[PDB]
RNA sequence: UCUGGUGACUAUAGCAAGGAGGUCACACCUGUUCCCAUGCCGAACACAGAAGUUAAGGUCUUUAGCGACGAUGGUAGCCAACUUACGUUCCGCUAGAGUAGAACGUUGCCAGGC
RNA sequence: GACUGGGGCGGUCGCCUCCUAAAAGGUAACGGAGGCGCUCAAAGGUUCCCUCAGAAUGGUUGGAAAUCAUUCAUAGAGUGU
RNA sequence: UUAUUGGAGGUAGAGCACUGUUUGGACGAGGGGCCCCUCGGGUACCGAAUUCAGACAAACUCCGAAUGCCAAUUAAUU
């Protein structure tokens, strides 16, 4: 549930291939909670998370001011490299 | 299961297609025609104006019919030329909706020239 | 005749716990056929005894099925008729037709939405006009219809019309 | 040499294709799984000479599919010819290979016995190989 | 070797020269040609006539225009040079 | 309906039970069940054999023919010869 | 904006399912003497009627099960440039499809009844 | 007689449609697939009318092949070639 | 030449909705013998029926970029 994040600029050029090979991670954020965001996260740490509570349990993403509740949807994986690219969460409801 | 469907659509299939051949709304107003079991109506209409010239309905203002008559066909479409003089509007076009020229129609149609208002 | 038809309209509503007459059935179409594998003469004779039973000329379609293989193409085909408002209502009362061995009245269902039918042959009679001057007999297929979403409505119709069922 | 995988052609010429790249097409059906690499394409032949390999050294049954099928033909004409004339007879069967399909996948068996067999396959096919787990996909909906 | 022994196919040089010949935006002349085709891979609107092949034309003077009409298929329509 | 391809009948005698009209109808003389029914668009008078109450197959079932003397009789016979 | 006729709009309209109503609309509907008409048939078309009815057609309500729409983000590809002969790589424009989210049980014009 | 991956033998030599053809057109090869050297007095014109293949089931002609019969069927048919 | 707007086509790419290819399942519509029965049981292979998932294409496309191409009573430079 504890994740810690950048707010990403969504002009970022496809040298972002950079953040890739830093260790960090794009994602979005979306659904009922606000209408669109996009991050900046850490694969390691995440791919704690995914044992942590399992593949669709509840996730406090990272913000700096309130964390939203999400229950992750989707990456765009890639072979021969061996890593994840652009997660997708979403705010869920109540 | 088996069911006669409402004549309107496939009257409306043989109304698109004579259109298709074309509908002279934009040469002088076209005429129509609506064909009810008890009684009858009809307008006058052209394009892109949108705007309904004609009006002439039996049952709608003249209550109780109360037989469908194609005489009483007549009398609205010599009632249409009346109305029609006021603005003497001109050799109209006359769609058939998608109905033969037999009559009691066609007795609309007949009785329509006979006030002064050609095709 | 439809004097049974006022009878079965009451039968039916007993029965059916509806809540209208509109949703009873009704007298809807026969359609009569016949056929060949092939015939060259034979169709003369074929008018001849249809033309005979019912009141009006029955008409020749054709095979338009590319057929090279049981004989040649548009070879012609068929008397269908569609008989109806009380020639239908009286034809329905012609049946009178056991032959020899109609010991089978045909319980099995006809298609399986509401068109249950007494598919049926034979020429030396319909139960009427036996006339045994036969250049040979032909099955004459029939076809019955009631407006309606089952055959079980319909197969109290044509019985409490006094079908035999089995 | 040998095409026993064939089909009915629909057309027996056909400009080829030829590979620059691609990735993705994950595992679907079993657990463990050859990824394809690198720079190459097939013929049948070989594919069924790994097949062979891969049914011997496993016993216990286990299982096996291949994902693809050669649907494009390989042409190669008279020995000793000169050039110019008409598009040559039929010599083989295609099935391309950009770096990501996933040829061989088995399942029914443990981690190893599949990394052998498919030591010797990858030995007896032109491209560089790698071992995998089905794990995960890039996208589940 | 050489000549053995083949086909020939090959009936290469096979040609009409169709296409579009106006553009939207652009003032055009009575009797002019816009676009040819075949069937009606575009329909005709106003002040448009077609031909024996399909042609497509202007009956009068204006202004080329091309439109939707039902998600598949286009229809030009010239409309009147102010 | 068409004139010209239509044909026609005649032959005879209505009735009995309603009023002596023949409405284009049809007479029929049965035995067994002996309805003179005018009810046929074509031919009468008609000397037919069922009236669809001969047999026990459209009215229903019934007594009509035995079919029944066969069976018990010889069953009885053989009983009591070796009896 | 209640109904109906006729127009325009990319099916966001539809399709499947179920609920409700009719003598003022419309329809089923009774019948075929005339108009006329069915290649057999008044079934269809058509003419004359209005006996019965809301069942169906058709209208209204609701459904997001099917289909159509559908972003944002990031990916493939590629225009220009540098390296390089590498089934190329790095950088700068552009920006798919597929997909998730979400949208959707139409919207307006004119006449005539109301 | 010319082409002609030396020339020769072989093959072709005109026209219609596609693809290769690089999102306008055009764009070659002894590159890949098919044709044409006509037909119609109605299969033309025009006014009206109609909508098919396939599928399901019952039924004489039973490859469920022949016509029937409704239902489903967004064009899967047919379009002189 | 560039900017701005509009615009025709259907490549790259992606995809299976037609064309055709394909793998493994689900499979039931049902069969063939060897055999039981003797009216049926039919016990490996299968067509199509209907579908789950995963794939392929110059002469397949529900779709569809960059570039270029055509014009602008439009603007800057030349
Ligand atoms: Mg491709």
């Amino acid at each position: 549930s504890l994740k810690s994040i950048i707010r990403q600029g969504k002009q970022t050029r496809s040298d972002l291939k950079q953040l890739r090979k830093s260790g960090k991670v794009p994602a979005v954020v979306y659904g009922y909670g606000t209408k669109n965001v996009s991050v900046k996260v850490d694969e390691v740490e995440f791919i704690k998370v995914i044992r942590e509570v399992g593949r669709n349990g509840v996730i406090e993403l990272g913000v700096g001011s309130k964390t939203i509740k999400v229950m992750v949807a989707d990456y765009q994986f890639d072979p021969l490299k061996n890593q994840i690219t652009h997660i997708d969460f979403l705010a869920i409801n109540m | 299961m088996i069911s006669k469907i409402d004549k309107n659509k496939v009257r409306l299939k043989r109304h698109a297609r004579v259109r298709t051949n074309l509908s002279g709304t934009a040469e002088k107003p076209r005429l129509n025609v609506y064909r009810s079991n008890k009684h009858i109506y009809a307008q006058i209409i052209d394009d892109n104006k949108g705007v309904t010239l004609a009006q002439a309905s039996s049952k709608d203002s003249d209550i109780a019919t109360t037989a469908t008559k194609v005489e009483l066909a007549t009398k609205v479409g010599e009632a249409i030329a009346k109305k029609a003089a006021d603005k003497g509007i001109k050799e109209i076009v006359f769609d058939r909706g998608g109905y033969l020229y037999h009559g009691r129609v066609k007795a609309l149609a007949e009785a329509a020239r006979e006030s002064g208002l050609e095709f | 005749k439809e004097k049974f038809n006022t009878e079965v309209t009451e039968n039916l509503m007993k029965k059916f716990n509806y809540s209208s007459v509109m949703e009873v059935p009704k007298i809807d179409k026969i359609v009569v056929n016949m056929g060949v594998g092939d015939a060259v003469q034979n169709s003369k004779v074929l008018d001849n005894a249809v033309e005979e039973l019912e009141l009006i000329t029955g008409q020749k379609p054709l095979v338009t099925k590319a057929k090279k293989s049981i004989a040649t193409f548009r070879l012609r085909e068929g008397m269908p008729i569609g008989a109806k408002v009380t020639l239908r209502g009286e034809r329905m009362y012609e049946f009178l037709d056991k032959l020899i061995s109609v010991s089978l009245p045909r319980v099995r269902d006809f298609q399986g939405v509401s068109k249950k039918a007494f598919d049926g042959r034979g020429n030396y009679t319909l139960g009427v006009k036996e006339q045994l001057i036969f250049p040979e007999i032909d099955y004459d297929k029939v076809s019955k219809v009631r407006g309606m979403d089952i055959v079980i409505v319909t197969t109290a119709n044509t019985d409490e019309e006094a079908r035999e069922l089995l | 040499m040998l095409l026993p995988k064939r089909v009915k052609y629909r057309r027996q010429h056909r400009p080829k294709t030829t590979g620059r790249s691609k990735g993705g097409n994950y595992v679907t059906f079993g657990e463990f799984g050859l990824q394809a690499t690198t720079t190459s394409w097939i013929t049948s032949r070989q594919i069924e000479s790994a097949r062979i390999a891969m049914t011997r050294y496993m016993k216990r049954g286990g299982k096996v599919w291949i994902k693809i099928f050669p649907h494009t033909p390989y042409t190669k004409k008279p020995l000793e010819v000169r050039m110019g004339a008409g598009k040559g007879a039929v010599e083989g069967w295609i099935a391309v290979v950009k770096p990501g399909r996933i040829l061989f996948e088995v399942a029914g068996v443990s981690e190893e016995v599949a990394r052998e067999a498919l030591r010797l396959a990858s030995h007896k096919l032109p491209v560089k190989t790698k071992f995998v787990k089905r794990e995960e996909l890039g996208g589940e909906t | 070797k050489k000549g053995v022994s083949s086909t020939k196919n090959g009936r290469d040089s096979e040609s009409k020269r169709l296409g579009a010949k106006r553009a939207d935006g652009q003032f055009v002349t009575g009797g002019s040609i816009l676009y040819r085709q075949r069937g009606t891979k575009i329909y005709p609107g106003e002040n448009v006539g077609r031909g024996g092949d399909d042609t497509l034309f202007a009956k009068i003077d204006g202004v080329v225009k091309f439109e939707r009409k039902g998600r598949d298929k286009k229809q030009v329509s010239v409309y009147a040079v102010a | 309906m068409k004139q010209g391809i239509h044909p026609e009948y005649h032959q005879v005698i209505f009735l009995d039970t309603t009023t002596n009209f023949k409405f284009l109808s049809g007479s029929t003389k049965t035995s067994s069940e002996m309805m003179e029914w005018e009810d046929g668009k074509e031919y009468p008078v008609i000397r037919l054999d069922i009236s669809s109450d001969s047999h026990p197959f459209y009215t229903g079932r019934q007594k009509f023919a035995a079919a029944d003397g066969r069976v018990e009789r010889f069953n009885k016979k053989f009983g009591l010869k070796s009896n």
